[PDB]
């Protein structure tokens, strides 16, 4: 169908289309509430949902470009708390589809005792390097930091300061994995931060390597449903687009316009490699859905 | 970041030789546009003059042909032997016919992103027979092309439609879309033949699974054909019998490259999971996996000149991979890994299979690598920028007479 | 570069281990066992069962965990490595420390020995490996105190294990960098890297020729390496958790393995399916030592995180997932003193209420450095509430229990912020002035020092055997001596250069 881009609404349309084509998400939306009305309208001006977002959150009151990841994370947890507050008369369906769990393990290198500290997440913020893949970026996200030398870790079992290894690893796999590629990174100067136009390839199938062996179904297969692409050469000076798969055919949503596209044409949205800092049409948020 | 120019192994210090570098004459880096990958092909003309080695590579629209001098100083890049410029569709792959090759005539076919194949004789520049010129046989881009081992006329091509087509130099293509008749149906593959009284050029249509067929590779003996597709299945066939010999599913993603061991007992496979996968031919099972790349794997190849087969010495293999992460990896297969004592049975779990670590893992280019060829005196790599680098083996850099 | 004063509240001998045992050495000529204790004390025992009291002497000079020990020169010389960043040379027969090497910048974690050339190697968390000729270390004097240093470069991470062959030609380092690294100790040349393990390596063994290698790792696997083929031969997985200790017979055919899962197996390298469970210890196994007095090993000494050291005979070992063990009771048992695991300072900041591994609560005095009374197996939390005092005193010291004894540390930042009246503290005309607990303590620690002369403060006296320690913050031990040994001639000469300025002020100048 398509959604109306009133102006700097791209990052709201891009995720909105991307959020829809999640078949488990679009299903349980049938029963905030402004999004459920716009979803029924498709199954198109989003003025009822746009103006409600400006009055709900003061951060989005301005008419400037902003971050789709910030709105995606805010949109999910806002729907989650109103579902939990309305359920007072604990695991909501918003958490059952998106909430994963990763644990921050601390491992003393002498006694080899591991202490856990879980963290629930809806989006998985992953850092980006040049000429890499998302499966390697996830390895970099789960790297092992070492506390040693002047920063030794006091172990209660050893009653002394020993070396230790901090490490993050996913404990519970989500039904839909949202991979946020941190392409907007601080400039390390007073200047506004830049956009990392690195070439990060991502496959259609996916399995995770950085899983804790304590879980059972840790190596489940995933499938790429949607991906929020971002044009422009700046953090707040661009335009958001969405590749997505309704059925076997792949669709492209540029604001209002809709167009069918082949699956091999996704190669153009991996990222630049000559590092010429150009449009950098690159994927920003990736959506993977479980097979089972 | 700065690229590496040398690396050490148990054999010695491999050293890059910049004075043996091949590229466009202007030497400006080819823009790393999506385009199509830069490929390299070699051929020997019976070394009748010692300079019997010929080099062919493509860079976007251009296709060059020089005299390859190996570890010696490269030939004059400003004076090629032949040069072809394609304003239309661009070349994407090519291969020489090593049998019918002499100082007077060399057969070289070139694939294109339109689906066409073109026979070329670069040293005489006389003939030019086009195949599938009308795009009636198949319209998708061709991926891998190679002559049939031992044949002088037959050759096999593979396209992104997940099909393969056997051709013949003597035959001619139809003026209309050819009608096919079934020959052999199999597990996730089908083979047909051209129903025509006159000798049509598409001898047979070989449909291989879903997704694009990224590469095929004949066995060193010739009898078998290993194919990898975008759906992540490695399918090895018997070329003469035309039937399935074995299958293997990637951990995830889809398999980009494939190659055979020198003795033909093993197959390694690169794919979209940043992993190389060793596969046994006699047992039809995965024996090892390798994690050493930061991105997808592009080319895999065995090194016959640093491989010890049989013996009372132990069996050991050497093979390299290059990936889109601009890095080169070298791997060792030893008896502890070879002889240890979404389906997972034909795709074993990570705990059920050994996990290899590379001997070296060096960044050797600014752009994604697309060529890895093992020669007697050197290793040959190439990036998307169109630089054909030559790495002198230890002791093969200088000769004394 | 901040000097701290420290002292330990303990008995004069402490002839049993006050903490677990990191390494074991065995002198078959004198039938003596050496135990490297996590209580900074190396103890000489007697394996001869004809005696009933195995204790012989105590070699104490270290101020932190003694991680590894090596016996050289036919039992005459002992080399020790400890977490106080020092490697000490000892006289193993008489039992005193000869020299101290301070080249490491972090915990010295392991030692390696090569008998055929009398060469020892030290390595640890500072990522460094040093090679020492033992004969040049024993000849160290005050005039010729320096020695040639030969170090190996290579490791990218901390080192936890180190092993040399008997000939003195292969040295292997195991490390939290999972790769094993090999050198030639004569030329210091890097020979090979052995990849395979996926975790830290705390156990390394080499055959006499230096052609094979056994490695135990925290990944739970034992790997037999071929240095000729420069690859792994076999990978044995007989444990559930991290393998930490390894021993091998003289024929290099059977491997004795122990670790975190408290199991101790004897696995055949040629045939791994024949595993014999020797015993399931009470604590994780840290180090093992075979008895090398017969063609097959008759017994094996085991060190754990507990203070007791056991010996297990392997008599029925040739006649035997193995759920049934070979041994249940040890053959010999060397007893171990309990370790103070919990400490609580009281509101008056003078008395401490502890609790050891035997759940025995005790009442201590920090100022006098004495134990008031043992309170048995009473409730620890309720005793803290019952011993509550309605008074506020600022913090003026810190306590650490790494050695298992009470170690008190004084720092210039807050040592003297402890003004307490004398009457209610427990002292006498009855003038009752405000006394500084920190400054009054420094004068009793250096009471026998002639430079600090009234003999002491008057009000109290610390035990004469109390070891006083001067050091650096997270730093190296600077000087160590007993309270009574301050009057020695060469010992007082060191106190003129080792003691910092802020301690000289309160003891000599009476600055208060
Ligand atoms: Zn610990």
């Amino acid at each position: 169908f398509g959604l109306v881009n009133f102006g700097n609404t791209c990052y709201c349309n891009s995720v909105l289309q991307a959020l829809y084509f999640c078949r488990p998400f679009r299903e349980n939306v049938l029963a905030l509430t402004c999004l459920a009305d716009l979803f029924h309208s498709i199954a198109i001006p989003p003025k009822k949902f746009i103006s409600r977002l400006r009055k709900e959150n003061d951060l989005f009151d301005n008419y400037m470009q902003q971050d789709a990841h910030e709105f995606l994370n805010y949109l999910l947890n806002t729907i989650a708390d109103i579902l939990q507050e309305e359920k007072k008369q604990e695991l909501t369906w918003v958490h059952e589809i998106f909430q994963g769990t990763l644990t921050n393990e601390t491992r003393c290198l002498n006694c080899e005792t591991v202490s856990s500290k879980d963290e629930d997440f809806l989006d998985l913020s992953v850092d980006v390097e040049q000429n890499t893949s998302i499966t390697h970026c996830l390895r970099d996200f789960s790297n092992t930091e070492t506390l040693c030398s002047e920063q030794k870790y006091y172990c209660e079992t050893c009653c002394s300061k020993q070396e230790a290894q901090k490490r993050m690893r996913v404990k519970k796999l989500p039904m839909i994995l949202a991979l946020h590629l941190k392409r907007f990174k601080y400039m390390e100067q007073l200047h506004r931060y830049t956009k990392l136009s690195y070439r990060v390839v991502f496959p259609l199938e996916l399995r995770l390597f950085n899983t804790s062996s304590d879980a059972v179904n840790l190596d489940r297969m995933y499938d790429l449903v949607a991906v929020v692409v971002h044009c422009g050469s700046g953090p707040n000076r661009g335009h958001y687009i969405t590749i997505v798969k309704s059925h076997g055919f792949w669709l492209l949503f540029d604001d209002d316009i809709v167009e069918k596209i082949d699956a091999q044409a996704i190669e153009e949205f991996y990222g630049l490699t000559s590092d010429i800092s150009k449009n950098s049409e690159s994927g920003y948020i990736l959506f993977y859905q479980s097979r089972e | 970041n700065e690229i590496k120019t040398q690396f050490t192994t148990r054999e010695g210090l491999y050293k890059l030789l910049p004075h043996s570098e091949y590229s466009r004459p202007n030497r400006v880096p080819f823009n790393s546009q999506g385009s199509n990958p830069v490929r390299v092909s070699f051929v020997n003309l019976n070394d009748q003059s010692g300079n019997g080695d010929r080099l062919c590579f493509n860079v976007g629209r251009e296709l060059y042909f020089y005299i390859y001098k190996g570890v010696r100083k490269a030939a004059d890049l400003s004076k090629p032997i032949d040069k072809r410029i394609y304003k239309g569709t661009q070349p994407t792959c090519h291969d020489f016919n090593h049998l019918t090759a002499t100082a007077e005539s060399v057969s070289l076919l070139v694939g294109f992103s339109a689906g066409q194949v073109q026979l070329i004789d670069p040293i005489k520049k006389e003939t030019s027979k086009l195949f599938n010129e009308e795009r009636l046989i198949d319209k998708s881009r061709v991926t891998c092309v190679k002559w049939v081992p031992g044949s002088e006329s037959l050759f096999l091509v593979a396209h992104s439609s997940g099909n393969m087509y056997l051709y013949n130099v003597e035959h001619t293509c139809g003026t209309t879309a050819p009608h096919y008749q079934l020959l052999k149906q199999g597990e996730s593959f089908a083979v047909h033949t051209c129903k025509s009284k006159s000798t049509r050029n598409p001898l047979l249509k070989w449909t291989v699974g879903e997704g694009a067929l990224n590469e095929f590779a004949f066995s060193p003996d010739g009898k078998f054909l290993a194919c990898v597709s975008q759906d992540g299945f490695l399918r090895v066939f018997n070329f003469d019998s035309v039937e399935l010999h074995g299958t293997m599913k990637s951990y995830f993603g889809g398999l980009l490259c494939v190659c055979w061991s020198p003795d033909g007992k093993y197959i390694v496979t690169g794919g979209e999971d940043d992993l190389v996968t060793v596969w046994s031919f006699v047992d039809c099972r995965v024996i090892a996996r390798g994690h050493g790349h930061k991105s997808w794997v592009s080319v895999v190849a065995f090194d016959p000149y640093t491989t010890s087969g049989g013996g009372s010495v132990s069996v050991t293999y050497r093979f390299g991979s290059v990936g889109q992460d601009t890095q080169l990896c070298l791997w060792d297969l030893t008896e502890d890994i070879l002889f240890p004592h979404l389906g997972t049975p034909l795709c074993p779990r990570m705990e059920d299979v050994p996990l290899l670590e590379p001997l070296i893992c060096k960044k050797i280019a600014h752009e994604r690598l697309t060529v890895l060829i093992f020669l007697e005196d050197c290793i040959v790599t190439a990036c998307q920028e169109g630089f054909i680098c030559t790495w002198g083996r230890p002791g093969k850099v200088v000769s004394f007479n | 570069r901040k000097v701290q004063v420290s002292y330990v509240i303990r008995d004069e001998v402490e002839k049993y281990n006050r903490n677990g045992v990191n390494a074991l050495q065995l002198d078959p000529a004198l039938n003596r066992l050496f135990t490297a204790g996590r209580d900074s004390i190396i103890r000489i025992w007697s394996v001869n069962q004809h005696k009933q009291d195995p204790y012989i002497a105590s070699m104490e000079h270290h101020t932190d965990w003694v991680n590894d020990i090596v016996l050289c020169c036919n039992g005459k010389t002992l080399i020790s490595a400890s977490s106080d960043t020092t490697v000490k040379v000892w006289n193993a027969h008489k039992g005193f420390c000869m020299s101290t090497l301070r080249t490491h910048k972090d915990y010295v974690k392991a030692l390696a020995y090569a008998k055929d050339k009398e060469l020892v190697a030290s390595a640890g968390l500072d990522r460094q490996i040093f090679l020492w000729d033992v004969n040049t270390l024993t000849a160290l004097t005050a005039s010729n105190n320096t020695v040639t240093t030969s170090s190996l470069s290579g490791n990218k991470d901390s080192i936890y294990s180190l092993a040399m062959n008997q000939l003195g030609t292969i040295i292997v380092s195991g490390s939290t960098e999972k790769v094993l690294r090999v050198w030639d100790p004569r030329t210091c040349a890097k020979l090979m890297k052995l990849k395979g393990h996926t975790d830290n390596v705390k156990a390394l063994l080499l055959n006499r020729d230096g052609t094979q290698c056994l490695s135990g790792s925290s990944d739970g696997t034992i790997r037999l390496w071929s240095l000729g083929q420069q690859r792994c031969i076999a990978t044995y997985r007989v444990h559930d958790e991290g393998v930490w200790a390894l021993q091998v017979n003289d024929a290099f055919t059977h491997v004795y393995s122990g670790g975190r899962d408290r199991k101790i197996y004897c696995t055949d390298l040629r045939n791994p399916d024949i595993r014999v469970l020797i015993c399931e210890e009470k604590a994780p196994v840290l180090k093992m030592e075979l008895d090398r007095s017969a063609d097959p090993p008759p017994a094996i000494w085991v060190a754990t995180t507990k203070s007791t050291v056991n010996k297990w005979t392997l008599k029925g070992i040739h006649n035997f997932n193995p759920i049934t063990p070979l041994c249940t009771q040890p053959d010999q048992v060397i007893k171990g003193g309990a370790s103070i695991i919990q400490c609580h300072i009281l509101n008056d900041k003078r008395h401490i209420l502890t609790k050891d591994t035997n759940n025995n609560v005790a009442y201590w005095d920090v100022l006098k450095a004495c134990k008031v009374e043992d309170l048995g197996k009473v409730d620890f939390e309720d005793e803290i509430k019952k011993r509550f005092k309605m008074v506020y005193v600022p913090n003026w010291f810190s306590v650490d229990l790494k050695t298992g004894m009470l170690t008190i540390t004084l720092d210039e930042s807050d040592c003297f912020a402890a003004w307490v009246s004398a009457k209610d503290a427990g002292f006498s005309d009855g003038s009752d002035p405000k006394l500084n607990l920190g400054g009054l303590l420094l004068q009793a620690l250096l009471e026998y020092w002639p430079r600090t002369h009234q003999k002491g403060n008057g009000y109290f006296q610390v035990p004469p055997h109390t070891p006083v320690i001067f050091g650096e913050a997270g730093g190296r031990t600077l000087f160590r001596l007993l309270c009574r040994d301050s009057g020695g001639e060469t010992e007082s000469m060191l106190l003129n250069e080792t003691v910092p300025q802020w301690v000289i002020d309160i003891t000599v100048d009476k600055n208060m």
